[PDB]
């Protein structure tokens, strides 16, 4: 409940003063995590409205690739597979600084070395294909928003768990513990002080009867 | 991570297909393995599906997004959820005839 | 009691600071509780010999001052996140404490600091703080600007090593080039 320090007019200042940061700390970091729950809050109506969003370019996504099927008259499965040697469409990490964070948000990227698509060779239904190719590339573009939205959801939850449990640890430890340690610091030095004044009583007394004895 | 630029996917043979028509991933030269990892859900076997899974979630894997679709993720939902960590991300793609639910997905449920 | 006592009739005070002498920091004076009440006074002989002085000793106890008030915030709460400007006096203030107000004092070359040489480096560091503080106004990411004036943030932190020995015709040309490079970087 209190600290082991000893009790002196410079640990009464020192602990004091760590009184007065654990506050301003405390109200700091509860300040903090008002505006990242605040985020929190538009980080999950996003995540919701790109799930829906998803639902949606997942189906229209996976029609046009079976009409292109259709259209061709077998399923593109074994081109593309036979076509994964190289990757067409990559994710750049980027550290945007949003808020007193570091979430990490994915920016897609693309590479014209692997530009080659399973049409080739089919015979049957290239516009199709390409049609197919196009959607599912703006349905990949779609997925890497919503991921950087969830990668920055998973890290802002995180990090407001930890500033909450900060600011109740303060809250119910420090606060609690630091007033009662400037409780008991100033409690030993009113003794000290209450000691000196009777050693000061008795000098004073045994000054008097000596002078009346004069 | 610079390593982490690759896309994953563990859906049905049909959404791997279109994934892969889009260019997600790539066949590792050296380790004579790709990012789509085609796997059906009634095929293979549900420790085949959670140890791919593992594999593309941990082992120092470059893959940035998982996807699973929400199909092949109910039958190792236990693992979904057990993958906590912040990255790789992790999305329920709806599949054909299994539309996506809420109340499945792993990350949106720690809201 | 014989402190508190003295503090009513010191015109001057150069406190200890604890942690200063814990980092084994000379002279470990503490910025924040001490003073000198003839900073006043001392003006006429100032705008006579050094006018710039009393400006830029104000600009240098305002810099610290900041960065102490910041220090606390940044205790507390990590410091991930600092703006541009204050992250710019942050490390300009630290550059401060680590080149300006520290000396050797038994090394030959900061045995005594002149009081001409004091105000050519009090120049040269507030030079650098406008500086930084320009180039983060215009738009540039002080992260890259830690790289492209490294040079510059050496040069003045061996500012320190000037000998007096050369004279105070020397060593404030030495200084102006100094300075005069820093306007030149400021290109970049």
């Amino acid at each position: 409940n209190r600290e082991q320090v000893f009790p002196t007019r410079m640990t009464l200042g020192l602990m004091k003063t760590k009184l007065k940061g654990a506050n301003q700390g405390y109200s700091l970091l509860k300040r903090k995590s008002e505006a990242l729950t605040k985020r929190f809050r538009d980080i999950t109506k996003r995540i919701d409205d790109a799930k829906q969003k998803m639902g949606r370019v997942m189906q229209t996504a996976a029609f046009s690739l079976a009409e292109v099927s259709y259209a061709t008259g077998e399923n593109i499965g074994y081109q593309v597979q036979e076509s994964v040697s190289t990757a067409r469409f990559k994710v750049r990490a980027r550290q945007e600084n949003v808020s007193g964070v570091y979430l990490s948000q994915f920016e897609s990227y693309i590479d014209p070395e692997i530009n080659d698509f399973r049409l080739t060779g089919l015979g049957r239904g290239g516009q199709q294909v390409q049609r197919a190719k196009e959607i599912y590339s703006r349905a990949v573009e779609t997925l890497v928003e919503l991921a950087s939205l969830q990668t920055a959801f998973i890290i802002l939850d995180e990090v407001i768990k930890v500033t909450n449990r900060r600011v109740n640890a303060i809250e119910h430890v420090i606060i609690p513990r630091t007033e009662n340690t400037i409780a008991y610091i100033n409690s030993e030095l009113d003794e000290l002080d209450r000691e000196e004044f009777y050693r000061l009583k008795k000098v004073q007394e045994k000054k008097q009867n000596e002078t009346a004895k004069l | 991570a610079e390593k982490r630029t690759l896309i994953a996917v563990i859906a049905d043979e049909d959404t791997t297909t279109g994934l892969l028509l889009a260019g997600i991933g790539q066949i590792t030269p050296e380790t004579q393995e790709k990012n789509f990892f085609v796997y059906q859900e009634g095929k293979t076997t549900k420790e085949e599906i959670t140890d791919k899974f593992n594999h593309f979630t941990e082992e120092r894997d470059d893959i940035a997004i998982l996807l699973i679709n929400q199909h092949i993720a109910e039958n190792i939902r236990a693992r979904v959820d057990s993958f906590t960590n912040a990255f790789p991300a992790i999305l329920e793609i709806p599949s054909k005839d299994h539309p996506y639910d809420p109340e499945k997905d792993s990350v949106l449920k720690r809201v | 009691p014989v402190t508190t006592a003295t503090l009513g009739i010191t015109q001057v005070f150069w406190g200890l600071d604890k942690k200063l002498a814990q980092r084994k920091h000379f002279p470990s004076i503490n910025t924040s509780v001490s003073y000198s009440k003839y900073t006043n006074v001392l003006n006429k002989f100032y705008d006579s010999n050094y006018p710039e002085f009393p400006v830029l000793r104000d600009r240098m106890k305002e810099i610290l001052s900041n960065a102490e008030e910041l220090e606390q915030v940044v205790q507390l709460v990590g410091k991930s996140a600092l703006s541009d400007s204050d992250k710019i006096t942050l490390d300009v203030a630290t550059l401060i404490k680590e080149d300006f107000l520290q000396q050797n004092g038994y090394s030959t070359y900061d045995a005594f600091c002149p009081i001409w040489k004091t105000f050519d480096m009090m120049r040269a560091f507030i030079s650098y703080h406008d500086e930084a503080q320009k180039a983060v106004a215009n738009g540039a990411n002080w992260s890259k600007l830690a790289d492209s004036t490294g040079d510059v943030k050496h040069a003045v932190s061996s500012s320190k090593f000037f000998e007096p020995s050369r004279g105070e015709k020397e060593v404030h040309g030495e200084f102006e080039k100094l300075l005069s490079t820093m306007q030149e970087r400021f290109a970049e």
